[PDB]
DNA sequence: ATAAACTAAAAACTATTATTATGG
DNA sequence: CATAATAATAGTTTTTAGTTTATT
């Protein structure tokens, strides 16, 4: 297993996403190979291998119940890969490669597979808001925030709270260099703003935030930050 | 010597 | 350590592990007098001595902790 | 070289095993 | 890098000849030397290259297409059927099947062969900490005929000595012995030439070159760059080798039944109870004590393993004579200074050696190796350089790491009440002692476990119908040892045990 | 080997100390890391609890007026983290203040009761209190005489260094005790509270045989 | 109660590859 | 928000701490 895996991964990739919806009905196996295969401890399945779970990330099937199934496994064995890599205490970040996988993953699984209405959805909230100084072209943060850019709704409820350290850490992402993380920023913030106006619009509560923030900040606003504070 | 508590 | 920490453990399964108490780093650590003995001498040798110079993660924390209408 | 194994660049010579050598 | 060796082997008929048929030909004891040193190679050196050429030979083969100039092997990591398909011309008509498969006659350029092994050099897509090439002749005479070509084959090896390529000549069996400086007087690559006679020894270093030397001696490298901390900022890179290692037997390979295919191994651990699969988030490891099954997790298990960071707290200073021989726990461990990351840290090393050395003490430190580890406190004695009559330093410049146990390193021994003995008794075994007194040498033994091993696996590897018995130097000599005795230990017997002692009941 | 805790519970216990942990709270702790050390031991060294100056009386003998306000709390039996919460969440101090004299007697019963048929090549009686409890010197023939009998180690640790005139009374009693039992070096045998928290806070070190 | 291998070896030498400090 | 860029990352071998299984 070396770069020439690494290059199957990818080219597997490119069929479902460019090939799909007409015949992938003979993969059912291939993923139960895989992750029957991923299942074993042995990590010699490379830290750069771990594109095996943008494979898991599926979306060119119906996604069987049998494949529904599997994705609680798969969910919950990201809730304990992902217990591993925010705590240095084990020391060993492994994120290079893993952690953007699995939040690719995450993405592409939850899509469809997921509801605002249990812990663990908090919990894998939590997880990602630790997307903190992330050098290496900051790769997997920017993965996250399209992460939640593909379902704030997910995580309704709980957008309320720490809403602040959402905020102002959407503003400086999109205010960094490497403008792909910039314009990630911008996707992310934009659900992030869309969600929670659609939440507190509903509530009874809305004030106590509306006042909070929201108008404040975006007065405070006043490059594109403008367009932003309109937007808000 | 250790004994009892010590033991 | 492991027996403090077991014991621990036994009385709450639900809390992290304790941490290390400081006796053990005082029977660790040689008698503090002597080290304040050196450090005189600690100083002159930094002086006398001129020497030119990263953690593997810290993560498990973000940065560090947590009207009228 | 003196005292390298020529076998073994960089290595030092290898002595012939021996043994026991009454005195 | 690694090692680039090449046996450059003429076939001029100049091996043939012999000065007499009782003794081996110039031709095959050099093929048993090669065999040898192919097979020390594998004792100790995998991943070195070595290859073997023919020239004057009535045919050739290279990839330069050079006439006479036949390549046998290239230059590859040793194998057991290159070493066969010398063994079928080593011997007696062995250079007889060689003359019927290959034979020999025609002349050659030293030139020509000089660049034909520097393309095999250049073909090389590794990196070779040396270039070395062997030749075996016991003749310079046929360039020694033609001056134009040997002044060309002499440019050409001082070309390849400017390229790094070191040549070294072996005297072989001639019966007018080798005669050299006919061609051979400063066309070797030499770092300290004493050889000038004429040197009709039919020998000038294939003793060991066939010895069959057993070690692995791998290359040198610091087994830890560690940091040496004197309080909490005075730090010092600093190398730690083991400067002897126990060695052991290379693992068994899962190979198939038929076709003997290293076999994929892996074990999946899995929910037995239903059948299913599980993963290493999906369990948890548990011990009992008493009525109380305490469940955790590995990783927790970690970090409470986790006391201090990789580096060397430095616990204080204690005299060397404060030392039990006894507080032994594992073999000790060489600490050398490096400027690689701490620059300034040799002086302050040198300085700390001398003082310690000066003083008589030991710097008693707290040791980390890495993370997850509890420190443990090793005296570290300063150990001088040491350099032998011809000036190689046998003991390393630097400190010596030893191990230092706790309390319940001990065990509780059930003691037995102390008896004397007769002075008389005393001077007896005295006297034995000094009868049976040797000379300690460091390398006076091998392991005959692993000796007999490397014999099978040889035997094996030369598919053998009989393999060498490796000798056992640890078995005492008995014969001998009675004999420098005699009847001293019935005397101290006598002295010391009633007639009826049982000698072991 | 069998180790037996006659503990004052009584309100001479609650009374704590400025400068150091209540007797009650000094034995509590003592026994918790002792505990601790055995449970984490596989030593299968039974343990009996006996605590004098409770408010009930509880032993395998009441008697008439001896063996009163004496609870026997545990059993000698291998210790288990349940003892150990029974020694943090279940010790409570009491107000009676019985004579540990009487409890020396519960002891000495609950061992030859427990001691039958065991590979016990000691026995010990450990007695944490700080001597103010009122006691009975009537018994201190039998119990001596019973405790040489019965082959019976005993310790005495003191929220103090070998006080009120009655831990002086009680100190100078148990000296003359244990003089007469194992000799000056019984004197040795009395330790303080402070010495027992600081010699136990590390557990015992693991050894085994070859 | 484990003296052989129990079980998988925590670690740099010596070689490459995506980053962007910037080029524009 | 473009482009001769550039370089900090990683991934191969070693050699420790886990463990069976008889061993008394």
């Amino acid at each position: 297993c070396k770069i020439p895996a690494l290059d199957l991964l990818i080219k597997l990739l490119q069929t479902f996403r460019s090939s799909r919806l007409m015949d992938e009905f003979k993969i059912g196996e291939l993923f139960s190979k895989f992750y029957g295969e991923l299942a074993l401890k042995k990590k010699i399945p490379d830290t750069v291998l771990e594109k095996v779970y943008e494979l898991l990330g599926l979306l060119g099937e119906v996604h069987p119940s049998e494949m529904i199934n599997n994705a609680e496994n798969l969910f919950r064995a990201f809730l304990g890969e992902l217990k591993t890599q925010m705590t240095s205490a084990v020391r060993e970040p492994k994120l290079p490669v893993l952690a953007g996988c699995l939040k690719g993953l995450s993405s592409l699984l939850c899509n469809f597979t997921k509801s605002m209405e249990e812990d663990p959805q908090t919990s894998r909230e939590i997880f990602n808001f630790v997307l903190q100084i992330d050098l290496k072209r900051y790769a997997v943060p920017s993965a996250g925030l399209r992460l939640f850019a593909l379902h704030a709704s997910q995580f309704s409820t709980c957008l309320l709270d720490n809403y602040v350290s959402l905020f102002e850490v959407l503003l400086k992402w999109c205010a960094h260099t490497n403008v792909e993380l910039k314009k990630a920023a911008l996707s992310a913030l934009e659900s992030f703003l869309k969600q929670v106006s659609n939440m507190v619009a509903k509530n009874a509560e809305m004030h106590k935030n509306k006042l909070q923030y929201f108008m404040e900040q975006f007065y405070g606003i006043i490059n594109k930050e403008l367009s932003i504070a309109i937007r808000g | 010597k250790p004994r009892g508590l010590f033991s | 350590r492991l027996f403090q920490c077991l014991l621990h453990r036994a009385l709450h399964p639900r809390e992290p592990l304790p941490p290390i108490q400081q006796h053990i780093w005082n029977m660790l650590n040689p008698p503090a007098e002597v080290t304040t003995k050196s450090q005189i001498p600690l100083s002159k040798i930094k002086t006398l001595f001129p020497l030119i110079e990263d953690q593997v993660t810290a993560q498990e924390i973000f940065q560090d902790n947590h009207k009228t209408e | 070289c003196p005292g390298e194994s020529l076998i073994n660049p960089g290595f030092k010579s290898k002595k012939p095993a021996g043994g026991v050598d009454f005195d | 890098g690694r090692d680039s060796l090449i046996f450059l082997v003429d076939a001029s008929k100049a091996m043939f000849e012999s000065q007499s048929e009782d003794e081996l030909t110039p031709f095959d004891m050099s093929i048993q030397c090669i065999q040898s040193v192919y097979i020390s190679k594998i004792i100790s050196s995998d991943r070195d290259l070595l290859a073997v050429v023919f020239y004057g030979t009535e045919k050739d083969k290279n990839s330069v297409n050079f006439k006479n100039i036949y390549v046998l092997q290239e230059l590859d990591n040793p194998g057991a059927k290159r070493i066969l398909e010398l063994d079928q011309f080593k011997g007696q008509q062995g250079q007889k099947r060689f003359q019927d498969m290959m034979g020999h006659g025609s002349d050659y350029s030293l030139s020509e062969v000089l660049w034909v092994c520097a393309n095999l050099f250049s073909d090389v897509q590794f990196k070779m900490s040396h270039k070395r090439i062997m030749l075996f002749t016991n003749e310079d005479n046929p360039h020694g005929n033609d001056s134009a070509k040997a002044s060309r084959a002499r440019t050409k090896a001082g070309d390849l000595r400017d390229t790094g390529i070191f040549l070294d000549l072996m005297h072989l069996k001639k019966p007018g012995g080798f005669d050299i400086s006919l061609f051979y007087r400063d066309i070797i690559s030499i770092a300290e030439d004493e050889d000038l006679r004429v040197h009709f020894e039919e020998s000038s270093k294939l003793e060991d070159l066939l010895r069959k030397v057993r070690a692995k001696e791998t290359r040198k490298r610091a087994l830890s760059r560690l940091k040496l901390k004197l309080n909490k900022d005075i730090v010092i890179s600093v190398g730690i080798y083991n400067l002897v290692q126990k060695a052991l037997k290379p693992p068994p390979i899962k190979l198939y039944r038929e076709t003997n295919e290293p076999v994929k191994t892996k074990t999946r651990t899995f929910n037995t109870s239903t059948g299913g699969l599980l993963l290493p988030s999906d369990t948890k490891r548990s011990q009992i004590y008493g009525s109380r099954q305490i469940i955790l997790e590995k990783e927790e298990t970690e970090e409470l393993k986790r006391f201090d960071d990789p580096g060397l707290m430095l616990m204080g200073f204690k005299p060397l004579v404060l030392l039990k021989k006894h507080h032994y726990l594992r073999p000790s461990l060489f600490v050398y200074p490096e400027e690689s990351l701490v620059i300034g840290s040799s002086t302050l090393f040198s300085a700390l050696l001398i003082k310690c050395l000066e003083k008589e003490v030991a710097a008693l430190c707290r040791y980390t190796p890495r993370r997850n580890i509890p420190p443990y406190f090793v005296a570290l004695v300063p150990q001088e350089e040491e350099l032998d009559d011809q000036k190689i330093q046998v003991t390393p410049p630097g400190f010596q790491l030893v191990f230092l146990p706790f309390a319940d390193d001990k065990r509780k021994m059930p003691f037995t009440e102390k008896i004397m003995a007769t002075p008389e008794q005393v001077g007896k075994m005295k006297a034995i002692v000094e009868k049976l007194r040797f000379t300690y040498r460091s390398d006076s033994f091998e392991n005959p476990v692993l000796q007999q091993h490397f014999r099978n696996l040889e035997a094996l590897a030369l598919d053998l119908m009989e393999p060498e018995q490796a000798v056992d130097l640890t078995l005492p000599k008995v014969e001998a040892m009675n004999k420098r005795l005699g009847s001293l230990v019935d005397e101290f017997k006598e002295l010391v045990y009633p007639p009826d002692y049982n000698p072991e009941g | 080997a069998a180790v037996v805790l006659c503990m004052d519970v009584g309100f001479t216990m609650s009374n704590s100390i400025p400068g150091i942990e209540s007797p009650f709270e000094q034995a509590k702790k003592v026994i918790t890391m002792f505990v601790q050390r055995q449970v984490f031991a596989e030593n299968k060294d039974e343990i009996a609890l006996v605590l004098f100056g409770t408010d009930g009386t509880d032993n395998p003998l009441s008697g008439g007026d001896q063996y009163q306000n004496i609870t026997v709390h545990r059993h000698l039996m291998l210790p288990d983290f349940d003892l150990l919460e029974d020694i943090e969440s279940k010790i409570q101090p009491g107000s009676q203040q019985a004579d540990f004299l009487d409890a020396l007697i519960v002891s000495m019963d609950v061992i030859q009761h427990e001691t039958i048929g065991k590979k016990f090549e000691k026995r010990h009686i450990e007695i944490f209190t700080d001597l103010s409890s009122r006691f009975s010197k009537s018994q201190l023939d039998i119990i001596i005489h019973s405790l040489k009998k019965c082959d019976i180690s005993l310790q005495f640790f003191l929220p103090f260094s070998l006080i009120t005139e009655q831990q002086k009374e009680g100190l100078e009693i148990v000296k003359m005790v244990m003089i007469s039992l194992e000799g000056e070096d019984g004197l040795d045998e009395i330790y303080s509270f402070s010495e027992s928290l600081r010699k136990l806070c590390v557990f015992k070190k693991i050894e085994r045989h070859s």
